[PDB]
């Protein structure tokens, strides 16, 4: 599957400010009300179906990293998949090139 | 495991429906009865079944 | 309804999400009712529904 490369942000000091979880349920809360409207964008990208091309919603003016995903067909992702080869392709790279 | 109580009545319980995204807001607000997939219907005042 | 070597594109709204927990328990199917399609005509799955 593809998905969007989510990655981490620097590791700064876990400081224990429990105040941070307040903050962190009031964003979820907002995102969960959101969450039923966004759902054409890219960050609500649902699991495909074996061609089953999805539309998806994205603002023009950036780059942005995607991950190639890969699942035995029990559909559990591995631990390790570095023995394989991959291929990166767009329909036009005018609009949206690697 | 496997076995029951012979017989239970105890039919006073507190049913809800709940929604998912009821996160943050400590507020008594008339929430808008559009946006749910379902409802808990009312308990008739018919003949005990 | 179409003439002779004429394409269509067919969409498709509602019904069962891939069930929550296991996902690759659901399925789309599209087929037509005769056992020998592949001389009337060709039907080929697309992106999402």
């Amino acid at each position: 599957q593809l998905q969007v490369a989510n990655l981490p942000k620097d590791h700064q000091i876990q400081d224990s400010s429990h105040h941070q979880q307040i903050q962190q349920q009031e964003q979820q809360q907002q995102q969960q009300q959101q969450q039923s409207t966004c759902q054409d964008t890219i960050f609500s990208i649902k699991k495909q179906k074996q061609g089953e091309i999805g539309t998806y919603k994205i603002r023009n003016d950036r780059d942005i990293p995607f991950i190639a995903q890969v699942f035995d067909d029990n559909g559990k992702p591995f631990t390790n998949y570095s023995s394989l080869v991959f291929d990166w392709k767009s329909s036009d790279q005018t609009q949206a090139k690697w | 495991k496997g076995v029951h109580f012979d017989s239970c009545n105890l039919d006073d319980l507190e049913w809800r429906v709940d929604d998912s995204n009821a996160n943050n807001d400590n507020n008594g607000g008339g929430g808008s009865n559009q946006e749910r997939s379902f409802s808990l219907l009312p308990l008739q005042k018919t003949n005990t079944p | 309804l179409l003439t002779l070597g004429s394409t269509l594109n067919v969409f498709f709204s509602g019904g069962p999400e891939p069930w929550h927990l296991e996902r690759k328990s659901h399925f789309q199917s599209i087929v037509s009712n005769l056992t020998n399609e592949q001389n009337v005509l060709s039907i080929v799955p697309g992106n999402g529904n």
